[PDB]
RNA sequence: AUAUACCGCCAUCUUCAGCAAACCCUGAUGAAGGCUACAAAGUAAGCGCAAGUACCCACGUAAAGACGUUAGGUCAAGGUGUAGCCC
RNA sequence: GAUUAACCCAAGUCAAUAGAAGCCGGCGUAAAGAGUGUUUUAGAUCACCCCCUCCCCAAUAAAGCUAAAACUCACCUGAGUUGUAAAAAACUCCAGUUGACACAAAAUAGACUACGAAAGUGGCUUUAACAUAUCUGAACACACAAUAGCUAAGACCCAAACUGGGAUUAGAUACCCCACUAUGCUUAGCCCUAAACCUCAACAGUUAAAUCAACAAAACUGCUCGCCAGAACACUACGAGCCACAGCUUAAAACUCAAA
């Protein structure tokens, strides 16, 4: 890296400064006033302080970029977004006034839930043992359970089983499917859980 | 092995085949079905025939699942299946010594009488230059000792890029070991 | 108090056959054994095995086994974070009785003398 | 012809940190060995590392990288020892 | 090899052969303390003087006894039990609980260090019983001597050469799994071998001088017996002895090497 471990990385929130001082701890407050010696990274080119800014769609977009191509991978989620909520918009308009109540419209709170319901909670890592690799059920980090969800969703649509579909009908189609649990996604996680059953004798063979 | 024992409480298959003690078709149900239904007569689930596509299990009683693995066994017993064919490979020499083809030629034999499968493969000895044909004369060297017992199942053929030869060499089946007798008879009576 | 020594080992003038038979010399050395590190064995296994019996029972629906799976979860994360407690614990000797190293510059100071000075 | 005579220029460990003159001491003055900082026989020039310099910083990347290891590569870069050819 | 020069001896030179100098040194690991103890004839001065570990602990022989764990049988329950890195084979009059029940072996104590010549000896009881009022000493004898093995008659839980089966492997006459026999036990006779090694002989004495090749278990003195003398051939050949007949004991030489 070009830059000196004495470089922080930059604390990009605009309520983390606006904060008042005697909300403030004591550490809190010492965290502040060090601060102001330390050397601070310039600001990633991709994350701003804006309102409409979601991580979790900025790591999901970096996922699908293809060669660098941001403008691309962006167009793509972007249009996924808006395929999404037009698709519940025409399911709402087509709905009952007591089924409309259920109906979210919203493609942040579908893609987060898409997501959500896709997450392994437990994994198979291999493990030796007496000389031997065994898989072993294992529980899965929270960071490991978010990449796996993305990867699998990114990694069905890119399957060559949808002839001809843009991605950002494959992709809408497939996080409303996973927002219901439903879809080969949901199934990836089930067999994954169902590896973890039948191996669930081989736990002992773990050490951690 | 597949083994007659109770399959549990935890079945591999959701969507499950299955009969009656006294053999009546229940249908197909699903897993947890067959669990309360276990819970509620206070049987065992055993598993009757996995090849068809729809799992097949039955219930039954622990004195009933014996009396079945000694039915099965009695089976066994009295009408023995045929074990699978063990194959038995030997990789020589061009240049092997006569001692070592004959503690090897005797080693064969013994695999011949239990019926098994000889696998012999013939490498270019080391720092030696032969021909296929010398090469192929062992193999008639190793079945001249075994005159009526044993045949090529498999005649020599070039491989590894026609470095070595390789033959599979078998017991005689009962038809062929009553021909050559009758051969060797006809011989007799014309001697 | 320690076992007795007197006429354990073949020796000129011990009549008895010996008692012992070291292959290394008994005799104290200026340091003692690092610490070993103990096997390590799969945790949380109780929860887990919770978890995956409601799946079992519920036809792997993560709807019906929500507070199972949170348990597993949680035993993970507390163990996960017992990783690093026990990691920074056994550095520090706050459970052991002393580290080898400091047990050996101890010894250093005072060398076992098998020779005469 | 000989890289198994070599110079020259290099690969390789090296994405190493060691090498070592001259002394001193231990082992009964054997091949050998030489540290403990609340210190117990080592002192060590030099070389390398490092430091400096180049590039956009003190970062990173280059460059640098000893002694030796593989009779490693190259007699066909050029030069050259030895042997050989000279209608 | 020839050649040049030089070197040694010299009316000689020196190729082969033979001879001439043959023991006061050793024996933990280089060859060597012979598996163990005990005589005579003798040898030693360690015997009189002059003195401090008698008894008990796991010596030995005999007879009797049994706590834990097995096996077997029975009743009641279960459908499986066994096998493991993982399988297969094996059993299914099987497995678990409970009760009854050895001619096998002897947790803990034992962190003790004893007994016995050595080999060996560690459940309980009882009987008998553990040589020598100098020392050394029998390979010409006598009596012993782990394990394995032989002969005969018995017992039989478990283990287990061999053998059979399963697996592995290029092969697997093995290593891994299962079954089972000789054998391990008793009685009566044989056999007489071990890395029978604590590889360190017995008795008496010393800790100063030179402490002392190395390592190991510090270095020595007196005295005695036993043993050793390059490697390999060779725990072999022959002879002889032996209840040993594919055995043991004693034990060479030729050829070969410049090392071991
Ligand atoms: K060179
Ligand atoms: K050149
Ligand atoms: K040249
Ligand atoms: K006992
Ligand atoms: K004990
Ligand atoms: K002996
Ligand atoms: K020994
Ligand atoms: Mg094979
Ligand atoms: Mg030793
Ligand atoms: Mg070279
Ligand atoms: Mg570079
Ligand atoms: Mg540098
Ligand atoms: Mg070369
Ligand atoms: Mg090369
Ligand atoms: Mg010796
Ligand atoms: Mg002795
Ligand atoms: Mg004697
Ligand atoms: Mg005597
Ligand atoms: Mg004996
Ligand atoms: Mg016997
Ligand atoms: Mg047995
Ligand atoms: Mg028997
Ligand atoms: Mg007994
Ligand atoms: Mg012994
Ligand atoms: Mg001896
Ligand atoms: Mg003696
Ligand atoms: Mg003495
Ligand atoms: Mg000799
Ligand atoms: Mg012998
Ligand atoms: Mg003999
Ligand atoms: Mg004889």
């Amino acid at each position: 890296s070009r830059y000196s471990p004495e470089f922080k990385d930059p604390l990009i929130d605009k309520e983390y400064y606006r904060k008042p001082v005697e909300e403030l701890t004591e550490e809190e407050k010492y965290v502040r006033e060090l601060k102001k010696t330390q050397l601070i990274k310039a600001a990633p080119a991709g994350k701003t302080s804006s309102v409409f800014e979601d991580p979790v769609i900025s790591k999901f977009t970096n996922m699908m970029m293809i060669g660098g191509n941001k403008v691309l991978a962006r167009s793509l989620m972007i249009q996924t977004l808006e395929a999404v909520k037009r698709k519940q918009f025409e399911k709402y308009h087509a709905a009952s006034a007591e089924e409309q109540a259920t109906i979210e419209r919203n493609p942040y709170t579908i893609f987060h839930q898409a997501l959500k319901n896709c997450e392994p909670m437990i994994g198979l890592v291999p493990i030796l043992k007496g000389g031997r690799f065994y898989q072993v059920p294992v529980p899965l980090p929270d960071r490991r359970r978010r990449f796996l969800a993305m990867k699998w969703m990114i990694t069905e649509c890119r399957d060559k089983k949808h002839q001809r579909t843009l991605m950002p009908e494959k992709l809408s189609h497939k996080l409303l499917e996973a927002f219901h649990n439903q879809g080969p996604v949901i199934k990836r996680k089930h067999d994954l859980h169902k590896m973890a059953e039948a191996n669930r004798a081989l736990a002992h063979y773990r050490w951690w | 092995k597949t083994a007659f024992s109770n399959v549990g409480r935890k079945i591999s298959q959701r969507v499950i085949h299955l009969f009656d003690e006294k053999g009546n078709d229940l249908g197909n149900m699903h897993r947890a079905n067959v669990i309360r239904l276990m819970d509620e007569r206070d049987l065992r689930l055993v598993q009757r025939n996995t090849s068809t596509e729809p799992a097949e299990y039955q219930l039954m009683t622990g004195l009933q699942i014996l009396q079945e693995r000694q039915r099965l066994r009695e089976m066994e017993k009295a009408n023995p299946k045929t074990g699978p064919t063990l194959r038995k490979e030997l990789i020589l020499s061009s240049n092997i010594g006569q001692h070592d083809l004959d503690t090897k030629t005797k080693q064969i034999q013994q695999w011949i009488k239990k019926k098994h499968l000889v696998q012999i493969t013939i490498k270019k000895g080391k720092n030696v230059d032969v021909s296929e044909n010398e090469m192929e004369e062992i193999f008639h060297q190793i079945l001249q000792t075994m005159p009526g017992i044993a045949t090529f199942s498999s005649r020599p053929q070039a491989v590894q890029g026609g470095k070595a030869l390789m033959c599979v060499l078998r017991a005689l089946s009962k038809n062929e070991e009553k021909a050559y007798k009758e051969t060797q008879e006809t011989q007799e009576r014309d001697t | 108090a320690t076992p007795s020594l007197r006429g354990r080992l073949a020796r000129f003038g011990n009549p008895r056959k010996p008692v012992l038979k070291p292959n290394k010399p008994l005799i104290l050395a200026n340091r003692v054994g690092e610490r070993r590190r103990e096997k390590g064995e799969a945790t949380c296994i109780t929860e887990m095995s919770v978890m995956m019996a409601c799946w079992k029972q519920n036809e792997f629906r993560d709807d019906a086994c929500r507070k199972e799976i949170q348990g597993f979860l949680d035993c993970a994360a507390r163990a996960q974070e017992a990783r690093k407690m026990r990691s920074i614990q056994e550095t520090l000797g706050e459970s052991g009785s002393l580290l080898p190293n400091k047990l050996n510059k101890l010894l250093q100071r005072f060398p076992n003398k098998p020779y005469l000075s």
